[PDB]
C-alpha cells in the first residue's frame, strides 16, 4: 500500500538518514488537508447505493448491446453481481479518499487489471462510462476542497481503467 | 563473453573459484559478474591499457549493456576509479540502482 | 509497512464493507493531531545525534563489560556498529511514530534483528537497555516546550514510549 | 575482506511471503518467479546492505546462521 | 527435466550396457505415434485460454467463500495470481504430455510449491480440486477431432489423466 | 540540480515513467502554501544579515577564547575576515534554502565536502556550531510564528550536519 | 586480521593458484624483518608505562585549555580514559610490529575511528600530537631496523588520525 | 583467516595485556625457521601436478567401482571434479602450512566441503583416502634434499602431517 | 603498468634478444639504490596530508579568485574536489617514484586529464600551479635527513622533480 | 607485466590508497633478492647456446619418433623452430628472473598456451623435457641461491605446461 506518508517512510528508509524537512512538511500538508478528503469519503458513503444503480443503468444506456440478450448484461444474478462490482469500485474510491492517496486503489483493483479484463472479456470502456457517471454525480454532490478530493481519485481510477 | 569479450576466453583467464561457487549455488549472478570485474585479468587486460574514461565506457557497455550518455558521464564515473579504486567502481556499478533495475 | 489509516482500510477490506463513521471520526482526529505528531517527529530527527550520544554515554557507563577488551564493542569498529545500530533503531522508531502504527516497524528489520544478534553473539539485553536509554533521552528532548507552542501531548508520549518498549521487547 | 571482519560469512533463509508479493504485484515482474524459501550466503561486509535490501524489498527472513564461527 | 528417450538412456548407462532391442522397440513405438502426442499438446496449447476461463468460472461457482472478502482469493491482483497459477500448472501438464515423463513436472516446481502453499495458507485440497476440474475442461477440448484427421487417442488420455492426478496428489 | 519538493516530485514521477499523479501536485500545493512564511523569514533574515554575522563572530570568540591568542587559528585580521565571510556564507545559504523550501542549497553548497575542508584546513566544526546557535537565538527574536519555525528547521539542519 | 603472508595467501587464493616466486619472495622479506620488528615490540613494551604518562602530559601541554574545568580533559575518569587510549594505541602498534603488518592497527583502531571521534566528540588532534610525542621518544629509545619500523607504524597511525 | 602470529596477537588482545616474553620468543623462534618453511611450501607447489597424478593413479587403482559406470567418478565431468577437489585440498593445505595457522584451511576450503559431498552423494571416506594418498606423496616430495641445503625439519614435516590429517578427518 | 625492470624486458623482447650485461648492471644498481628509493616513497606517503595542506594554503594565498563566489573552488564540494585531486596526483607520483618509471603516472592519471578539466571548466594553469606547490612542499620532506641514514639521494630528488614536472606539464 | 613492484602498485591502486608499510616491505624483499636473481639471469644468458642445443637434443632423445618423416620433428625448418621456441622459453625465464616475478612468463608464454599448442598440435611434453634439461644444467651452472631462483622459474614454466 503506497500511501504518501508510507512512501515518505520508504523513500527515507532506503537511505540512511532521518526524515528531513520536505518529508515532514509534506506530511503537514496531508495532516492539514485530511478533513475535506475524509468528508468526501463519508459523503460518497452516504450516497453509495444511488451511485451503484445509476452507474449500472448508465452503462446499460450508452452501450445498448449490454441490455441486449446474449452479452454480459443479460442475466439477473449477472446484473446483481455487476452492481456488486461497481459497489466495490465506489468502496475503493472511499478507501482512497480516506487514505489521502492512491494506495488503496492500486493495491486491490488496478493491480493486474488488464489480465483479468482479458480473461473475462470485460473491456474497460463500460467501467470508464460508469465512473464518468459517478464523476458527474460527485460534481454536484461535493463542492470546495472535497469536490477536488473526489474528482482527482475518480480521474486516477478512470486513467488506470483506460 | 559479456565481460571479457570472447578473445580473453583462455584457460589462463578462467576463474575457477567463481565457477565452482556458482555451480554450488552459493553465488548469485550479480556476484559472479562482480567477481569477474574484480579480477586480475580484468584489471591487466582492460583497465591498464585504457584511461579511466575509456575504461568507464567499456564497463558501461559490458555491465550495464548500454553506451554512456555523453562524455560527462565518463567524467562523473571516472572519479570513483581515480579516488577509490576500480573495485569500488565495479561495486558501484553492479550494486547501483540501474543494474538492479 | 501500513499506516494507521492504511491499517484501518485493511480491516475495512477484511470486513469487505465501508469504513464506519466512528472510525472516520478517529482518523479525522488523528489527522487533526498530525501537526502535534509532526512536531514530535521533527524533535526526534533534529536531536537524533544528541539522543544517541547521551544513550551511548550512559549505556557504556552503566555496563563496563562492552568497552573492555573482549567486550562486544571493544575493537573500536564494533562501536561503529553499536552507534549505527542505535541510530537505525531510532530512525525506525521515528518512522513508526510518524506512521502511528508499529506495522511499519515490524515489517522492516524487527523480525531479523533478533536472529542476526543471535548469530553475531551480540547480547540482546544490552540492546534493550540501550533502547530504554534512548527512550528516556527522546522523552526528555520532546518534552521541551521552548521554541514551540504549548499543548497537550500525553497521547504522543504514550505512543512513543509504547513504540520504544515494543522494539526492546521484540529484540529481547 | 582480508581482515577478520571480511571473514565470518552468514547464511540467511529468505521467504518471499505476501509482504513481498504485494509490492511485487504493484511494481510488476521483470523475471520469472522463483520459490519463496532460499538460502543466501553473504559476507559480513555486505551483510548489512543485503539485509537492508531484503527488508526494504518486503521479504521476511526465516533464520540467520553464522557459517563461520 | 527428462524425456522418455532420456530416461531410457539414463537406465541404460546406469546398468552400463548398450540400449536393448526391446527398449529400442518401445522407443520406436512411442516415436511412430509422435503426431498423436503433438496434436494433443498443440490443441491443448491453442485452446488453453478458453479452458482457463471455464475453469475460473466453475471454481468460482462451486467454491464460494473465496470470492467474498477475507478469503484466500478475494483481491483482483490475487485473481491475476490465481489465473497465473492455473495457467502454469496446465502448461506444466502440457510439458509432461509432450515429454512423456513426469520428471519435467515433479522436479521443477512441485518440490517448492508444497512449502509455498503451506506458508501462504491457501488450502491445498482446493488446488487439487481445481487441477482435476481444469483437467476435465481441457479434456473436453482434447476430444474435439474436427478440422483434424480422425484416429485413436486413448493412450494420450490415460497419460494425461495420470499426469494431472499426479500433480494433484503432489499438491495434496 | 537541487533536491527540492517540486524537483523531487518531478524526479520520482520521471523514474516511474508516469505523469504527475494527484499526490505529487498535492505536495506541490503544500510547498506553494509553505513558501509565504519561508519568504517572510528569508526577508527578515537577509535584512539583518550584518548584525547577525557580527554577533555570531563575537559569540564564537567569546565561547572559544583560546582561538584568540597568538599562534592559533583566530589570531590575525585575515582570520577575522574569513570568520566573518564563512558565517556570511552560512547565513546566505540558509536564506537560499528558506526561499527554495528545501535543504538543497545547504546540502549542495555547504554540507557536501564540509568534513574534508574542515579537516584539511584544521577548521573546528564547533566554531560554526556556536555561530549558528547564536544566529538561532537572534532569529528567535527577529521572526514570529511560522517564519521562526521555518528558519529554525534549516538552522538545525545545518547544525546537525556540522556536528 | 592482516599480515604480509596473510596478503600473500589472499592474493594466491583470489587468483586460485599456488604460491609463486613473487609471493614466496615477499614472505622471505617478511621473515627477514621478523626479529628486528620483534625487538622493536619488545622495546616499546618494556617502556610503555613511562610513555603513556608522558603522552597524556604532552597532550595537556599541547592543549592547555582542555585541562581547565568544563572540558573533556577535566576529570580523573577522563584522565584514566586518556591513559587507556594511549595504552590501546601503543599495544596495537606493538601487535602490528609483531605481525610485520599494519593489519591489527587497521582493524582495531582505524576501522570506525572517524565516526567514533565525532560521536563521542573526541578531537583527533589530541591523539595526533600524542602519537607525535611517542614518535619523538621512539626517536631516542631505538635505532636500526627496529626504530624505522616503529616510525613507519606510528606515522601510519598519525596519517590515519588526520 | 589468520597466521599463527595473528592467533597469538588475538589471544593477547582477548586477555587485554601485551604479548608475554614467552609468546614473543615462541613467535621469533617460529619466524627464524620461516626461511626453512618456504622451501617446504615451494616443494609442495612445484610438485603439485605430480602429487595429484600419483595420488589419483593410486586412488583409482585401489577402487574400481568409482570409475565403473554408476560409480561416483564414472562420468568424465565427475572425474574432472574429483581432480579439481584433490587440487584445491592440496592447494589450501599448502596455504595453511605456509601460514602456520590451520584456521585459513578450515575457514575458506574445509568449512562446508563435508556437507557438499553429503549433498552430492560422494562417499566422504573416499575423499579421506585421497587426502591421505596426497599426504604420502607430499611427504615423499618434501623429504627430497636435492637442490636444497641439508637440515633438520622435523617440525615442518610433523606440521604438514597434522594439517593433512586434520583436513582428511574433517572431510569424513 | 611498467616499472624499470619491465621496461627493460619489453625493450629487449622487441629487439628479440636477451638482456645485455649493461642492462643487467643498470638494474643491479637500481636495486641497490632501491632502499633509498623506498625511503623517499615512504616520506611522500607518510607526509601526504602535510604536502596537500601546505600546497593548498599557498595556492589559495596566490590565487584568491578560486575561493571567491563564482570561482572554481568556491563551495565546499569544489574545495573538497580540489584537495582530492591533489591527493590523487600525489598518490600516482609516489607510485611512479617506487616503480622508477613514469608509465603508471602517465597512463593511469595524466593521460586524459586536461580534456577533463577543460570539459569541467577548470583552470589547468591553476592545477599545474598546485602541482608545483606540492613539488616544493614534498622535496621539503624528501630532504628531511632526520630519522634515516645519511646518504646521496640526489638522483631520487631529480626523479621526483621530473615526475612532478611531468604532471604539471601534462595538465597544463 | 607482473613483478613484485607492479603487484604492490596495482594492489594499492585498486583500493585507491597510498603504498603502506607492508607494500614497502615486499618491495624491500624484492630489492634484496635482486642480486641472486640477476646473477642467475647473467649465468643463463652467458650459456644460452649450450642450453638451447642440449635441450633440443634431449627433446629428440626422449621422443625419437618425432624426428621421423611425416612427424613434427622432420626437416631443418621444424628443428630450427624447436631451437627458436626453447630460446623463447629460456629468454622469458631470464626475464622473469630479472623482473623477480612470473609476469613475463605468464604474459608472453603461458597466456594462450593451450590454444596455440592444440591448434598447431605441439606436444607440451617436448617443452617439459627441454625445460627439465635446462633444470638439470642450471644446477651445474648455478650454485646456492641463484640456482634456487632459476629453479623456481623453470618449475613455474613446467607446471604451466603440464
Ligand atoms: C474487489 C476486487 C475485484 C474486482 C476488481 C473484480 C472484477 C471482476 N468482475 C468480474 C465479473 C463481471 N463484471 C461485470 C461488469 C461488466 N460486465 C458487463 O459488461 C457490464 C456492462 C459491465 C459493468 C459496467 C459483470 C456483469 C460480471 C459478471 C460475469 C459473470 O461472472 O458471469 C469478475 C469475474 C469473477 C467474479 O467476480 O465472479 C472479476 C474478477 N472482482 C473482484 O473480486
Ligand atoms: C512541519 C512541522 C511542524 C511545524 C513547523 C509546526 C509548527 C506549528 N505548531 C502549531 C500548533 C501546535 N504545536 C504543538 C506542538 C506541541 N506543543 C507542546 O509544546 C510539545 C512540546 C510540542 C510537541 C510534542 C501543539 C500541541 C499545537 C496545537 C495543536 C492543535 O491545536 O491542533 C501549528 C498550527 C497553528 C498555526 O497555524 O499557527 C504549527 C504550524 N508544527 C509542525 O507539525
Ligand atoms: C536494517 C538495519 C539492521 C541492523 C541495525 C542490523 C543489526 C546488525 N548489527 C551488526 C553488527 C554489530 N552490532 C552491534 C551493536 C550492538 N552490540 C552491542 O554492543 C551494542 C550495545 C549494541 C548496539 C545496539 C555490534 C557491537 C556489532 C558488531 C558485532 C560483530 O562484529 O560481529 C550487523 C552486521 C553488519 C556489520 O556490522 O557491518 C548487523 C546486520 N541488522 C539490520 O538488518
Ligand atoms: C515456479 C513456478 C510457480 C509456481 C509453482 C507458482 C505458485 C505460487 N503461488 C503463489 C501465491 C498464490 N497462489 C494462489 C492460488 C491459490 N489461491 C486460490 O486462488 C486457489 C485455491 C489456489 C490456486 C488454484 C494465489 C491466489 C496466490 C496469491 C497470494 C497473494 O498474492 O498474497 C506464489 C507466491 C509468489 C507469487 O504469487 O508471485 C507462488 C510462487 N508460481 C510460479 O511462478
Ligand atoms: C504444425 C504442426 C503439425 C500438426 C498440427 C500436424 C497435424 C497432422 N497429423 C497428421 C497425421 C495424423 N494425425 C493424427 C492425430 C489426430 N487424429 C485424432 O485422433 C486427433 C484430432 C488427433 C490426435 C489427438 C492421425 C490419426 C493422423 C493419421 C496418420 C496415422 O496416425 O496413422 C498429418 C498428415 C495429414 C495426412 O494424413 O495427409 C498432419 C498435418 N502435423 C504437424 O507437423
Ligand atoms: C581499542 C580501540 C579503542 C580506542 C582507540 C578507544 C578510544 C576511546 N576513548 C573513549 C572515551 C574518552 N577518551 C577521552 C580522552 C581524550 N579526551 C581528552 O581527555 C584527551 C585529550 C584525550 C586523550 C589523549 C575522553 C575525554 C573520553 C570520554 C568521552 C567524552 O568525554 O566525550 C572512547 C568512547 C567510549 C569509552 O571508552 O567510554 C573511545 C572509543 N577506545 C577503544 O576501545
Ligand atoms: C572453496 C574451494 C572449493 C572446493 C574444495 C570445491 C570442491 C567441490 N567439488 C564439487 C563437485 C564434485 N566433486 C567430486 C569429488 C569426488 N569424486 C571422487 O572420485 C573423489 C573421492 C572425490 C574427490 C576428492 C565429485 C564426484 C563431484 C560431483 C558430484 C555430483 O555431480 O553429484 C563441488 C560442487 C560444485 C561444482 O563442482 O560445480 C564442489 C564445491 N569447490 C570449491 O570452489
Ligand atoms: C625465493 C623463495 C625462497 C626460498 C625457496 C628460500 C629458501 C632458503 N633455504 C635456505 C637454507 C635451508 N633450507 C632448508 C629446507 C630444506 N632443507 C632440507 O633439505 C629439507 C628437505 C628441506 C625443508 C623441507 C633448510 C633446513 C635450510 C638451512 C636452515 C638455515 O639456514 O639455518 C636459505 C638460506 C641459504 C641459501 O639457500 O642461500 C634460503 C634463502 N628463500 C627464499 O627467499
Ligand atoms: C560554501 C561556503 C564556504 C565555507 C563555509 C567555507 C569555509 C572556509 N574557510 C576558509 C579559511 C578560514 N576560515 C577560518 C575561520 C576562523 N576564523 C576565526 O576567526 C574563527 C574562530 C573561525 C570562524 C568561526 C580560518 C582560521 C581560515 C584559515 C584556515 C587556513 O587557511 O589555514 C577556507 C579555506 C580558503 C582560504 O584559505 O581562504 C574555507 C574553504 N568556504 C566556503 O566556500
Ligand atoms: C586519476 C586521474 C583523474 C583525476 C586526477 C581526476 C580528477 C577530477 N576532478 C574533477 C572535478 C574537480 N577538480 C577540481 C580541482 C581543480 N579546480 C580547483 O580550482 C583547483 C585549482 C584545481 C585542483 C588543484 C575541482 C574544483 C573540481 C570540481 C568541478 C565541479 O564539481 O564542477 C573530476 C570530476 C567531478 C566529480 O566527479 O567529482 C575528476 C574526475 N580524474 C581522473 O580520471
Ligand atoms: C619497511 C620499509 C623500509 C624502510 C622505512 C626502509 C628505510 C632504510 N633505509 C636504509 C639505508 C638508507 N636510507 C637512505 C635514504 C636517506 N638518505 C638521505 O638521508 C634521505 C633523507 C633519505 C632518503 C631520501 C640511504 C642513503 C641509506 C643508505 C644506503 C646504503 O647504505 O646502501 C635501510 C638499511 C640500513 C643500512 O643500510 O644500514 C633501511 C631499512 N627500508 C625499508 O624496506
Ligand atoms: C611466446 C613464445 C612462443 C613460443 C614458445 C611459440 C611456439 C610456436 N612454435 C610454432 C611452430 C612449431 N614449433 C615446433 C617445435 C617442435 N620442433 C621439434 O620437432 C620439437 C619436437 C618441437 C620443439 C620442442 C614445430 C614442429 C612447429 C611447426 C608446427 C606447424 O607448423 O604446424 C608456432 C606456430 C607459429 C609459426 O611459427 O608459424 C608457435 C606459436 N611461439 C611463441 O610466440
Amino acid at each position: 500500500s503506497r500511501t504518501v506518508i508510507t512512501e515518505v517512510i520508504a523513500t527515507a528508509d532506503s537511505q540512511g538518514r532521518f526524515l528531513n524537512s520536505t518529508e515532514l512538511q509534506a506530511a503537514f500538508g496531508r495532516f492539514e488537508r485530511a478533513v475535506p478528503a475524509i468528508e468526501a469519503a463519508r459523503a460518497l458513503t452516504k450516497n453509495q447505493d444511488a451511485l451503484v444503480k445509476g452507474a449500472v443503468q448508465a452503462v446499460f444506456k450508452k452501450f445498448p448491446y449490454v441490455t441486449q440478450p446474449g452479452e454480459k448484461g443479460y442475466g439477473d444474478s449477472n446484473q446483481a453481481k455487476c452492481a456488486r462490482d461497481i459497489g466495490y469500485y465506489l468502496r475503493f474510491i472511499t478507501y482512497s479518499l480516506v487514505a489521502s492517496g492512491t494506495g488503496p486503489l492500486d493495491d486491490y483493483v488496478i493491480a493486474g487489471l488488464r489480465e483479468v479484463n482479458r480473461a473475462f472479456n470485460l473491456n474497460p470502456l463500460w467501467y470508464i462510462e460508469a465512473l464518468n457517471y459517478i464523476k458527474g454525480e460527485t460534481g454536484k454532490l461535493l463542492s470546495g476542497q472535497s469536490k477536488t478530493e473526489a474528482l482527482l481519485y475518480i480521474d486516477h481510477a478512470i486513467n488506470a481503467l483506460s | 563473453r559479456q565481460i571479457f569479450s570472447e578473445h580473453l576466453i583462455l584457460e589462463s583467464n578462467r576463474q575457477t573459484e567463481l565457477e565452482s561457487q556458482l555451480r554450488n549455488g552459493k553465488l548469485l549472478v550479480k556476484d559472479f559478474v562482480r567477481g569477474l570485474g574484480k579480477s586480475e585479468v580484468f584489471r591487466r587486460l582492460v583497465l591498464e591499457p585504457n584511461t579511466n574514461y575509456r575504461f568507464v565506457e567499456i564497463c558501461l557497455k559490458r555491465f550495464l549493456g548500454r553506451e554512456p550518455y555523453n562524455k560527462q558521464e565518463l567524467i562523473k564515473w571516472s572519479i570513483i576509479i581515480a579516488e577509490k579504486g576500480y573495485h569500488a567502481f565495479i561495486d558501484a556499478v553492479v550494486d547501483g540502482a540501474e543494474y538492479a533495475e | 509497512m501500513n499506516d494507521v489509516f492504511t491499517r484501518a482500510i485493511a480491516q475495512a477490506d477484511l470486513k469487505g464493507s465501508f469504513l464506519l463513521e466512528s472510525d472516520l471520526d478517529k482518523l479525522a482526529s488523528f489527522a487533526k493531531e498530525g501537526v502535534k505528531r509532526l512536531d514530535a517527529v521533527a524533535a526526534l530527527t533534529n536531536n537524533a545525534p544528541a539522543i544517541i550520544s547521551d544513550a551511548a554515554h550512559k549505556l557504556f557507563a552503566e555496563q563496563q563489560e562492552l568497552i573492555q577488551p573482549g567486550g562486544n564493542a571493544y575493537p573500536h569498529r564494533r562501536m561503529a556498529a553499536c552507534l549505527r545500530d542505535m541510530e537505525i533503531i531510532l530512525r525506525y522508531v521515528s518512522y513508526a511514530l510518524l506512521a502511528g502504527d508499529a506495522s511499519v516497524l515490524d515489517d522492516r528489520c524487527l523480525n531479523g534483528l533478533r536472529e542476526t544478534y543471535n548469530a553475531l553473539g551480540t547480547p540482546t539485553q544490552s540492546v534493550a537497555r540501550a533502547v530504554q536509554l534512548m527512550k528516556d533521552a527522546a522523552m526528555v528532548h520532546l518534552k521541551s516546550t521552548a521554541n514551540v507552542t504549548v499543548g497537550d501531548c500525553s497521547s504522543l508520549y504514550s505512543e512513543a514510549a509504547t513504540y520504544f518498549d515494543k522494539a526492546a521487547a521484540s529484540i529481547a | 575482506a582480508i581482515t577478520t571482519q571480511g571473514k565470518r560469512i552468514y547464511k540467511i533463509t529468505v521467504s518471499e511471503a505476501g509482504a513481498y508479493a504485494t509490492n511485487k504485484h504493484r511494481t510488476g515482474y521483470r523475471a520469472p518467479i522463483r520459490q519463496s524459501n532460499y538460502t543466501l550466503t553473504v559476507p559480513y561486509d555486505r551483510f548489512l546492505p543485503e539485509m537492508i535490501r531484503l527488508h526494504q524489498s518486503g521479504a521476511k527472513i526465516v533464520n540467520v546462521t553464522s557459517v563461520i564461527s
